[PDB]
RNA sequence: GUUAUCCGGAAUGAUUGGGCGUAAAGCGUCUGUAGGUGGCUUUUUAAGUCCGCCGUCAAAUCCCAGGGCUCAACCCUGGACAGGCGGUGGAAACUACCAAGCUGGAGUACGGUAGGGGCAGAGGGAAUUUCCGGUGGAGCGGUGAAAUGCGUAGAGAUCGGAAAGAACACCAACGGCGAAAGCACUCUGCUGGGCCGACACUGACACUGAGAGACGAAAGCUAGGGGAGCGAAUGGGAUUAGAUACCCCAGUAGUCCUAGCCGUAAACGAUGGAUACUAGGCGCUGUGCGUAUCGACCCGUGCAGUGUUGUAGCUAACGCGUUAAGUAUCCC
């Protein structure tokens, strides 16, 4: 109880944070029907450092941030080997949302859905195209592509892991 | 539906876009002869009075098209000129009618969005 | 042996069909004469397939 | 010994390193010999072993892995047919693709043997499409 | 700006790209024709396939690069990938073909083996009802409580005597068999199907199946029997404001059988079939081997089938999980 939580909070150039959805989730009781907010925070440095989060409380900025917290505990990081593109094309569902992924030529902006674009905006990647095959969700899409951005792999880990020397790589 | 002989017979083939108005059936709007100039209730969650004209049309059918607007001139036997779009409220009514065309007038006093409702420039 | 098969199975047919037909309401063993009868048509398209003079022998037969 | 001979030894491979199990036993034919010799040279699996058990000549085959993870292999292995019986593909020397820009391979049927992408688009020849991992 | 028409979005007709336990959806199950797909090795032709060359697919359009109009629109010059079809020269891995072997797929021969598999014929005894006798005398039966009914013409109860039809108690088990529906008192006859072993034989004879054909609980109908119990309709009594209903008392078609027709069921595992592959635990059934005794056990097992928890994976979830709703292939 030291007050103002100047130190604390964190100022977060580290992390910029961004609502994707905040939907207003709610019980009923026995004396009514008393309601919640669930918000989905996606966290993540445009280095290529990104995770999604839920949270829901009575109040919408301590659920926004409660979902920050259990967002910035929750990080992969971006396999994205040219010019802040991707490796390959990769498709990963979650539960009933399936995302297709797709690298793209460096003059092409992110295209996406809003819950891909959202996580793909804030991972620092600028040439992607993401068609979403599915849901009309926003959590299991956005998270159904962070499943299908694990998935990923670079050219020198699978150079790597199969033991060919190097060669049929532009750069 | 394997690739095999379940599907080089046929899929299937969905219908069309149905036609989202049966009359004006050339193309989009189309003359109209004033048969009743009643007025219906809509649905049970609104409330109001709706003033419908009940339209023989060039094409071959009848049908009870909505009029738009305040102010109307539209009595027995008059000519309009309806078009498509669907009145939800009003069950039955497919229809619109143009205002400001032949025989069926602009609303009056209207200075926000005018080219919906057929009315000149004021000043 | 394949016209021990097919022989095999015409006395099958025969023996059975003299039971079945001075009995006539066995339901039963209706789908043994006929997993008999196309048991051995599939043999007799195979042998068919094979030769010609050899299955016309084999018609010859029976 | 089902339809397909093919989806005999892919099957096996799926079903066999999806349980996490790194060993295989398949039917050596001619093209499951020409597929794993093809393919232990690629560097997704370990070893090819023949032998016989009542004089019926078999591959066991040990898969790759890594060390005491979560999983012991990171990368799962992804085997996936195309020409299936009964649609028949077939390419040219252009159509030919490269599996992820490269990361993966298609093993293919030309009339020299069953190449890959390397030595099927350095000849300029094309042909049948058996299947692409990756 | 509105409207109309078309495409997109729409993976909302799906080859790329969907599904069928419960959301819309697996035929009731099975045989099988056409047709579709198909084991292994060796050889041959090249129809498919691939490569070269050649011809053509008018010009205009679209794409690239130049040029012209002050730019653009537009105009003009040159060029070409695709891709189609044909001619011709090559390749043979895959599909197909030609020929020849092969056996693990599939069958057969043989020896066993389990079974409510089916149909037919005989035989059985409880129980119920009715009738015929002996007794005895006022209720019996029924209900939430009553009543209708039956009973002095002797009911019910009890003992004996017959006759009748229908079903087969304990065994009966989360059990066995059938393709499903179904199938259980026993015995006999004819006959289907399954499972297991030895190489004993043939050598891919395989899977599925449009249309087709068969069978197909119960109720229903035609024809003739038979009719104890139960019992739609009906009739009476009760409850009830009312009661065409639940309750009760009578009770007809029906129920059973012969010969047919009908062809539907929550015909349900709410899950079409087939093959291959992917943890286990606890079971049951059938056989096989070894141990142990030399004989019944008993342990492990090889398979096939049946069940229950359950890893992986799938799933919207519940759950399913070697009998998948898993991974793939084929067919409807």
């Amino acid at each position: 109880g030291f007050g103002s939580k100047s130190k604390k909070e964190k100022i977060r150039d580290g992390f910029e944070e961004n609502v994707v959805q905040v939907r207003r989730v709610t019980k009923v009781v026995k004396g009514g029907k008393h309601m919640r907010f669930r918000a989905i925070v996606v966290v993540g440095d445009k280095k290529g450092q990104v995770g999604v989060g839920v949270g829901k409380a009575k109040e919408v900025v301590s659920a926004v941030q409660k979902a920050a917290v259990d967002a910035r505990r929750n990080i992969i990081t971006v396999p994205m080997t040219k010019y802040l593109t991707f490796p390959h094309r990769n498709e990963a569902d979650y539960g009933a949302a399936r995302v297709m992924l797709r690298p793209a030529a460096p003059g092409t902006g992110v295209i996406a859905g809003g819950a891909v674009r959202t996580v793909l905006e804030m991972a620092g990647v600028e040439n992607a195209l993401g068609k979403q095959l599915g849901s009309n969700n926003a959590l299991n899409n956005a998270r159904a592509t962070i499943v299908a951005v694990q998935t990923m792999r670079q050219f020198s880990d699978v150079a790597r892991d199969r033991g060919i020397p190097m060669e049929e790589l532009w750069k | 539906m394997p690739t095999i002989k379940q599907l080089i017979r046929n899929t299937r083939q969905p219908i069309r876009n149905v036609t989202k108005s049966p009359a004006l059936r050339g193309c989009p709007q189309r003359r109209g002869t004033c048969t009743r100039v009643y007025t219906i209730t809509p649905k049970k969650p609104n409330s109001a009075l709706r003033k419908v004209a009940r339209v023989r049309l060039t094409s071959g059918f009848e049908i009870t098209a909505y009029i738009p607007g305040i102010g109307h001139n539209l009595q027995e036997h008059s000519v309009v000129l309806v078009r498509g779009g669907r009145v939800k409220d009003l069950p039955g009514v497919r229809y619109h009618i143009v205002r400001g065309t032949l025989d069926a007038v602009g609303v009056k006093d209207r200075q926000q969005g005018r080219s919906k409702y057929g009315v000149k420039k004021p000043k | 042996s394949v016209e021990f098969q097919v022989f095999c199975f015409t006395n099958k047919i025969r023996r059975l069909t003299l039971h079945l037909e001075l009995h006539k309401k066995d339901y039963s063993s209706q789908r043994g004469l006929r997993k008999t009868l196309g048991k051995r048509q599939r043999l007799l398209a195979y042998l068919l397939k094979i030769n010609g003079v050899r299955y016309k022998e084999l018609i010859s037969k029976l | 010994m089902g339809k397909d001979t093919i989806a005999d030894i892919i099957t096996c491979i799926r079903n066999a390193d999806m349980n996490r199990k790194g060993t295989v036993r398949i039917v050596s034919t001619n093209i499951t010999e020409n597929i794993v010799k093809i393919l232990l040279r690629e560097g997704f699996i370990e070893n090819a072993r023949k032998h016989q058990e009542r004089n019926k000549y078999f591959l066991v085959l040990t898969l790759r892995h890594r060390r005491n993870k979560k999983g012991p292999y990171l990368n799962t292995f992804h085997l996936k047919r195309v020409s299936r019986p009964g649609l028949r593909i077939y390419s040219n020397y252009q159509r030919i693709p490269r599996i992820l820009g490269g990361m993966g391979i298609a093993i293919l049927s030309t009339s020299r043997g069953i190449m890959t992408d390397r030595e099927a688009r350095l000849e300029g020849i094309g042909g049948e499409i058996l299947c692409y991992i990756w």
